[PDB]
RNA sequence: CCUCCGCAUAAGCCUGCGUCAGAUACUGACAAUUAACAGCCCAAUAUCUACAAUCAACCAACAAGUCAUUAUUACCCUCACUGUCAACCCAACACAGGCAUGCUCAUAAGGAAAGGUUAAAAAAAGUAAAAGGAACUCGGCAAAUCUUACCCC
RNA sequence: GCUACCUAAGAACAGCUAAAAGAGCACACCCGUCUAUGUAGCAAAAUAGUGGGAAGAUUUAUAGGUAGAGGCGACAAACCUA
RNA sequence: GCUAAACCUAGCCCCAAACCCCACCUUACUACCAGACAACCUUAGCCAAACCAUUUACAUAAAGUAUAGGCGAUA
């Protein structure tokens, strides 16, 4: 029912609503996959209720009662997602040895920068895909000068940072 | 800029909103060879007639029911002409447009350089009834003009936009299906076919089981009000010259299997605020719950044909001017 | 001279790398890279085909492998076939003898004043005015709108005679009805797949017009040939077809007997609109096709002289001009060029009205021609009503 | 009389100075590279 | 530029084909020919200049019927819709070509000379010497390329060896294999030469933009040049 | 003339505005007449469990012991799932123990991942 | 779900199922008068109205009759001290009409 | 009292006189534009498609023209996504300029030339003018009337 | 994205005289003859009046094309982002 | 006595050392359909020669030497 989008009617208007601690990753790791699946929707309903409270508080130009529980719920959901992702990653590594769920490859783009191109799902092979063939994954010789220039810009920035750090350290040592 | 009112509408509870826009009160109810011919039309459009191209569900309505309703109207008119002399001279129109433009209520412009200025709420109905019958002699009033009914017209507490309803600025048309020069200016019956988007199955899937009757009722109210208002304004009446006699019309709205019957009496064209401030008149729409003409069609046989529905159609066609 | 210029023709693939030509070594291509690079050899990708069947991305098998492909070419006449020689070509194809003017049997059905509709002139004028001026909100309705409307309104006006003729309750006006009929002429396999216009369908067959003596007399008549134009011109040559005689309805259908094929040329554009001769030829061919389908259904697929000739009427129109046809099929032995021949009575270019003025023409602020039809000819509607009443 | 030489139209804008057109030719690729080297927040138009 | 020639149709047809003007611009987009641009929109009618093109599965001489003679926007001469067997095609109409006429196209070179009849196509070797011809082919089966404008008529001068000598409308002589086909008579619209434009607007309608306003000095080329007639152009 | 503002479907002519979306994943395709055919299998089906009797509230009691974080690893999962069976059958064909040579043929293929979340 | 690659569907394939939904919605007070049966939500931009219908019917068991959506444009007019425009995020607004009256 | 207008669509722009609160058509917050209108389309392989438009009927044409399928094979089983606000765009500006289309053809819609006073010169716009009527001036420029005839190109 | 020309497919042209007209008067629309004002202006070329065309070699919306040793040009050394 | 005045560190310069989730080439930041299209080719000119036309530079020491060069500017 729509009443699940709002806090308890008794809690309505309360300046402060007491809440427990956010779920921890270690605590969640002990729960079964079905238990985590159910807790995900429990936390999702709580998160929807708290976001509703936040938006209504903004509308009414009033502080949200106990704003910290929204952060607690977000942290709990993040921990649950991390636990599920850890389990999926472990299973994937065991069964296939792949450390990434999505296929990809290190490729040199048209600008000469090495990127991790993440493969997309297609129904036809790449040699037939027209748009993919239009996309270019190689850098022509004229890009080498710009690659060198970018490298030198990065080197200058790094040198400035390091020299400034050394200057500040020397000033600190002299002061103390 | 004016709200475009769609008779066949996906909007929920659109019947009440149309009742408000029209000042209409809805009332439940009404104020052998033919069976063979109806079954013949059904079987012609379902089984007998060979289709070169495969028929898909999304086009089943257009390629089955629409020819079926056309055949029903034509054959029934031909067969009932002996029993209804006026029906002989009547003009039968297929998908001829029916346009009605009117003004109902006022609104303060919310925003813009015209904010705070009073502006009339204009509505335009552009219907395309699958079939319709037009005559030269007006039908008799179903109930005397100034018929006071205790039921109160629904009121809308929000803007018409909130019901899915959008404004446009195009030609304002008042059209009965033929130009004013056509002698056959009064209406007799409108046969409407609901579109595929408004299928009973689709509504059931969308959890709109309560809205089948709403769809039929809204289509009836809108289409019949537009037709009667167009007839009245062809006769010369308008908001400041409200009709001196009721303008009657009938409609049958079908989804292909389920039929519903509606009778509409226009008693008021004074829908604007100025002309409605002290107007006791209110239009009336009698309607019946949708009933299935047949249960199912298996190959060469139609199961559970509804003689009551067929006789309802026959009675509407047999209604005559006085 | 070859049509299609090189710049528009598909570009030739670039020449293969010499690494492929060299026998003993395996070329290094960018296939492993999964993308093109200009400094590696171009892969030779094996042909690809999606494993599963996918509509919306489906390629048909090459034509010769279609199950219905046949070396013998069937020439099909459909709703959008415009014969070059027109009436002569249709008569040769259908093995028909032409008679100018409708038969006396049908023409006399309107001579008696009782069959005459009350206020024929006024009612037909009203029908024309509604079709051409009052039909829609548009100031000048187009042919695509006023041709079907005028035909339907005339049919309704005729149907109003149910009071006088109760036999008119045994007929219906079916739409979207399509028929198919095949036959041989001089070893040429000709099919007619007629669709489009409306079909009046009766519960009883139409009475024969011509007598057996006239049918025999048709033997002496010789089909007018035309050279070098072949009778096949303008007919769709088709090598992938199915020889079948279909009446368009399942067996047991009420109102089985065709009575009038109402054909309408509702194209707005003159080039897209049939010429009068081509429309008459189309009427001939569709009437012959319906009659032949009826004959094949009734007396079987036997090439023989029909003991009970099949009569089919047809009314072609363009909204203003009409053409009336009564076709008597009295023989299914079409292959032979000699013998008894079908016969068609034709009345051509019967114009219901000379012109219609949607707007009042004004010269020097003076109305020269008022709004409405000009040159109305009630004789055309009398012929229309005669055809409608025939058989009742 | 003058001054209003810019008659905006997004189709022309993107077809004249868009990312796709800039990458179409090697010169435009170098234009994009120059913008990247300078640190422009808007490489293309 | 992205110019693509509109002449991409591969299958012959009778329907007028929707053209695309060039304005004298090459495929690169630059003006290659001046004075071309605008004019009334036109549709191309595919002309079958190979008059002897026996229909598929057929061979030998064949006749055809002239359905109509029609003005052609793309050509000085008017065309004719000629239909034979189970096909139709556009051809170049001769002077006295009316609808309903019969046109014979043959590849037979008889020992004697065929009685020349205007509008029919015969091998040049089959024509009597001195007959007026048009739509001549450079090579056997190449297709008509010469004497195609309105009112143009070539002359059959000699038939030495297996070759025929043709006086072109420019009076140049042309040696072609006698097997190459040419139609009898002069091209239609003979009065095209006496057409008065009347107004610059009609030139613009036809699609000819006005000449450049820049003034050019006339060089040595300008003076009237009287030259001997060029030698025969041979294709054997 | 605005280059620093994000390109959205609200900018451009009718064609641009209609063509560009807002990231919503497609649900079906378009056929002749612009009719949209929606494929049910392309609509994400929320697999919502039965929460009746569930004892895990969104928050955790503050009176709960604190435990060190031990992120799950492939080695730990193998030890806790496969190692016991391996030991038992060694004291007494890895598919019997659980290894799957290929992800093909599974509804939920681990790589390339073919399931949501 | 959002910010996840949807497994590509081919004809005859299995149903697309999401187990841990990533969409989080807000029930907001309408800023204008609305019908009694209408509920206003603020939705992630990647959520379709079909997705919202299934979301409400499965997670909350709310009988949904109709759903409409619109993309509200957040103001980009505001500027910080550096004269750089501050973009108010755009958000999707969904109007849900309840069923069974 | 004015009304060139105005209302919509297109294009452009992108929240840019909605509410609340602070300041002193600004700032911050809150809200909003809901699809039917429009965009976003089409399974192949061949094969068809001479006969303008102009009320399309006479006629008259020339500059020769926007508007069509069939045959077989596939295929239905399941209404998404996006635009929707404004006093608005291009001209550095709340710029007397530029700005496509449909209706309204003077309006039902949209607006205010005067911040207040005085009524000097000079200046701008306009109206009236005794008698004369080009005597002005390079020239009847301007204004007023409606006005002949002859040349050059 | 102005402008010169061109390509694709569009749109506009009241009323009157005449009659199938690069016809006449005349709106919209395009242009810019002459005068006045303005000259840091309302305007980096405008305003008011006046005037030329206004069914055509017309005007014009959209998209595309021709690029500087160049393009385009009814040659004004015109126009090609003031 | 108002506008205002000042201020010290944000950083920078030169060296040494040392080598450096999802979306996005279609209208970029756009889940999801038969491609074929692919890069390489002398710098020139200003300027100096008082013009300009051949010509005109791009560790130490040998040495500004041998040589080149409108045998001259210079190299
Ligand atoms: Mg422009
Ligand atoms: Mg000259
Ligand atoms: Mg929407
Ligand atoms: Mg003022
Ligand atoms: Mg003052
Ligand atoms: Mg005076
Ligand atoms: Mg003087
Ligand atoms: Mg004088
Ligand atoms: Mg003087
Ligand atoms: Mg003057
Ligand atoms: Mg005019
Ligand atoms: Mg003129
Ligand atoms: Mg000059
Ligand atoms: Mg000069
Ligand atoms: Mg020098
Ligand atoms: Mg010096």
């Amino acid at each position: 029912g729509l009443e699940e989008f709002f806090d308890d009617p008794k809690n309505w208007g309360q300046e402060k609503v007491k809440s427990g601690a956010a779920w921890t990753c270690q605590q969640l790791r002990n729960k079964s996959n079905e238990d985590l699946h159910k807790l995900w929707y429990v936390l999702l309903k709580e998160r929807n209720m708290l976001l509703t409270l936040e938006q209504e508080a903004k509308r009414q130009r009033l502080p949200m009662p106990s704003p910290e529980r929204l952060d607690k719920v977000v942290d709990s959901m993040d921990a649950l997602d991390k636990v599920v992702q850890e389990r999926e990653d472990a299973l994937r590594l065991l069964q296939t040895g792949q450390e990434r769920a999505r296929p990809g490859a290190w490729r040199r783009d048209i600008f000469g920068r090495i990127i991790w191109h993440k493969f997309k799902q297609w129904v036809i092979p790449w040699h037939l895909n027209k748009r993919y063939n239009r996309k270019r994954f190689f850098a022509l010789p004229y890009v080498d000068h710009f690659l060198r220039l970018e490298r030198e810009k990065r080197a200058r920035i790094k040198a400035r940072k390091e020299n400034l750090e050394r200057k500040k350290a020397k000033i600190l040592l002299k002061k103390f | 800029m004016k709200y475009m009112v769609y008779p066949q509408t996906f909007a929920l509870n659109a019947d009440r909103w149309y009742q408000y826009f029209t000042k209409t009160v809805f009332l439940s109810g009404l104020p052998a060879a033919l069976r063979a011919v109806a079954c013949d039309c059904l079987l012609q459009e379902h089984f007998y007639l060979r289709r070169r191209r495969r028929v898909h569900r999304y086009e089943e309505s257009e390629v089955i029911s629409l020819p079926f309703l056309d055949q029903l109207v034509s054959t029934l008119v031909g067969l009932l002409s002996p029993h209804n002399p006026a029906l002989a001279a009547a003009a039968l129109d297929y998908r001829c447009p029916v346009h009605f433009y009117w003004v109902r209520g006022e609104e303060i412009i919310p925003r813009g350089h015209r904010r705070g200025r009073i502006d009339d709420l204009r509505y335009q109905i552009d219907d395309k009834p699958n079939n319709q019958i037009r005559i030269s002699k007006q039908l008799a009033e179903f109930v005397p003009l100034d018929y006071s009914v205790p039921i109160e017209i629904p009121t809308i507490k929000c803007k018409p936009d909130k019901l899915p309803l959008f404004k446009r600025q195009y030609e304002n048309h008042i059209f009965v299906g033929s130009k004013t020069a056509d002698p056959c200016c009064y209406g007799h019956t409108q046969f409407h076919l609901l579109p595929d988007k408004l299928r009973r199955e689709r509504l059931l899937r969308q959890n709109c089981a309560d809205q089948i009757e709403v769809v039929f009722r809204a289509n009836a109210i809108a289409s019949l009000f537009a037709w009667t208002g167009a007839q009245a304004m062809y006769q010369g009446f308008w908001s400041e010259a409200d009709v001196t006699r009721p303008f009657v019309s009938q409609a049958v709205i079908t989804d292909g299997k389920y039929f519903s019957f509606f009778c509409y009496q226009l008693n008021t064209l004074a829908l604007t605020t100025q002309a409605d401030q002290n107007n006791p008149r209110k239009n009336i729409c009698w309607g019946t719950q949708s009933k299935p003409l047949y249960e199912t069609i298996e190959d060469n046989d139609v199961k559970g044909f509804n003689d009551d529905v067929l006789l309802q159609i026959v009675h509407f066609l047999l209604n005559r001017p006085k | 001279y070859e049509w299609g210029v090189r710049s528009t023709r598909k570009s030739e693939p670039p020449p293969l790398d010499r690494v492929y030509e060299i026998p003993g070594l395996e070329p290094i291509t960018f296939a492993g890279k999964m993308h093109f690079v200009p400094w590696l050899a171009r892969p030779i990708f094996p042909p690809w085909d999606r494993g599963y069947k996918d509509p919306r991305f489906y390629r048909s098998p090459p034509l010769h492998e279609h199950p219905l492909y046949k070396d013998q070419a069937c020439y099909i006449f459909h709703h959008r076939c415009r014969l070059l020689e027109g009436v002569k070509q249709a008569l040769w194809l259908t093995k028909t003898k032409l008679i100018e003017g409708l038969p006396e049997k049908v023409l006399s059905l309107v001579d008696d004043p009782r069959n005459h509709i009350e206020n024929q002139d006024e009612c037909v004028l009203n029908v024309i005015s509604h079709a051409r001026l009052w039909q829609t909100t548009e100031e000048i309705p187009k042919r695509e709108t006023y041709c079907p409307v005028i035909v339907d309104n005339l049919i309704q006006l005729c149907k109003s005679q149910i009071l006088k003729h109760p036999s008119l309750a045994r007929r219906i006006c079916v739409q979207n009805s399509t028929f198919s009929a095949t036959w041989n002429r001089e070893s040429l396999l000709l099919q007619v797949r007629g669709s489009g216009g409306a079909r009046l369908s009766t519960k009883d067959p139409l009475p024969t017009i011509a007598s057996r003596e006239e049918i025999e007399a048709t033997k002496n008549h010789v089909l007018e040939t035309f050279y070098p134009i072949s009778p096949i011109i303008d007919l769709h040559e088709c090598n992938i077809y199915d020889v079948k005689n279909d009446t368009g309805f399942q067996e047991g259908y009420p109102y089985p007997y065709p009575h009038t094929l109402y054909l309408l040329d509702k194209a707005n554009l003159r080039p897209h609109r049939l010429q009068p001769d081509q429309l008459r030829a189309k009427m001939i061919l569709f009437a012959f096709g319906s009659a032949l389908a009826q004959a094949r259904l009734l007396y079987g697929n036997d090439a023989k002289v029909l003991e009970q000739p099949v009569v089919v009427q047809s009314v072609g129109t363009d909204g203003r001009v009409f053409h009336f046809l009564v076709f008597q099929l009295n023989t299914t032995d079409l292959d032979c060029n000699e013998g008894v021949k079908n016969l068609a009575w034709v009345d051509s270019d019967q114009l219901l009205y000379q012109h219609f003025w949607c707007l009042p023409v004004i010269k020097k602020r003076v109305v020269v021609e008022p709004v409405g039809p000009v040159g109305f000819k009630p004789e055309t509607f009398r012929k229309f009503l005669a055809l409608y009443l025939h058989g009742a | 009389a003058r001054g209003n030489e810019y008659q905006p139209s997004n189709i022309k804008r993107k077809n004249k100075h868009g990312w796709v057109r800039r990458l179409s030719t090697p010169a435009g690729v170098q234009v994009i590279l120059r913008r990247m080297l300078k640190g422009r927040k808007s490489l293309s138009h | 530029a992205n110019f693509v020639s509109w002449k991409s149709r591969t299958k012959y047809t009778i329907t007028p084909v929707k053209m695309r003007k060039s304005g004298g611009r090459d495929h690169t987009g630059r003006i290659r020919v001046h004075g071309i641009g605008g004019g009334h929109k036109q549709r191309y009618r595919m002309i079958d200049f190979l008059r002897f093109r026996p229909e598929e599965t057929k061979s030998g001489p064949f006749e055809e019927k002239v359905i109509q003679v029609r003005y052609d926007p793309c050509r000085s001469a008017d065309i004719a819709l000629v239909a034979g067997g189970s096909r139709k095609r556009w051809i170049i109409a001769t002077e006295n070509m009316q609808a309903g006429d019969t046109i014979l196209n043959s590849n037979h070179i008889g020992r004697m000379a065929v009685a020349a009849r205007e509008g029919d196509a015969h091998p040049l070797g089959a024509l009597p010497v001195g007959t007026l011809i048009n739509n001549v082919e450079s090579e056997p089966g190449r297709g008509a390329q010469y004497i195609r404008a309105a009112g143009t008529c070539g002359v059959l001068l000699r038939k030495v060896n297996g070759t025929a000598i043709i006086q072109l409308p420019s009076k140049r002589q042309m040696q072609v294999l006698e097997t190459c086909v040419a139609t009898v008579g002069r091209v239609s619209n003979v009065d095209h030469n006496k057409r008065v434009i009347g107004k610059a607007g009609r030139n613009r309608w036809l699609g000819k933009r006005p000449n450049s306003g820049r003034w050019h000095r006339k060089g040595g080329w300008a003076g009237r040049k009287i030259r001997p007639l060029p030698p025969m152009k041979s294709y054997v | 003339a605005d280059r620093m503002s994000k390109w959205t479907s609200k900018r451009g002519p009718r064609s641009f505005r209609g063509r560009k979306g807002r990231g919503a994943k497609g649900i079906g395709f378009l056929t002749s007449g612009w009719r949209f055919v929606q494929i049910k299998e392309m609509v994400p089906e929320f697999v919502v469990p039965d929460l009746t009797g569930f004892k895990l509230k969104p928050y955790v009691s503050y009176l709960a012991p604190e435990s060190e974080e031990t992120p799950l690893t492939a080695a730990q999962l193998f030890s806790e799932a496969v190692a016991p069976a391996i030991e038992k059958d060694f004291k007494d064909n890895l598919e019997k123990y659980g290894f799957e040579p290929t992800q093909e043929g599974k509804l939920f293929q681990l790589y390339p991942r073919n399931f949501l979340r | 779900a959002r910010n996840v690659v949807y497994p590509l569907y081919r004809l005859g394939g299995p149903q697309l199922r999401v187990f841990r939904t990533n969409f989080f919605i807000q029930l907001v007070r309408p800023g204008v008068a609305q019908p009694e049966d209408t509920v206003q939500f603020r939705i992630p931009m990647e959520m379709t109205r079909v997705d919202l219908r299934n979301y409400l019917e499965g997670i909350y068991n709310v009988p949904v009759a109709a759903v409409r959506t619109r993309v509200q444009h957040g103001s980009n007019k505001r500027r910080d001290h550096r004269n750089v425009r501050i973009k108010k995020p755009d958000y999707k607004v969904a109007y849900v009409q309840l069923a069974h009256g």
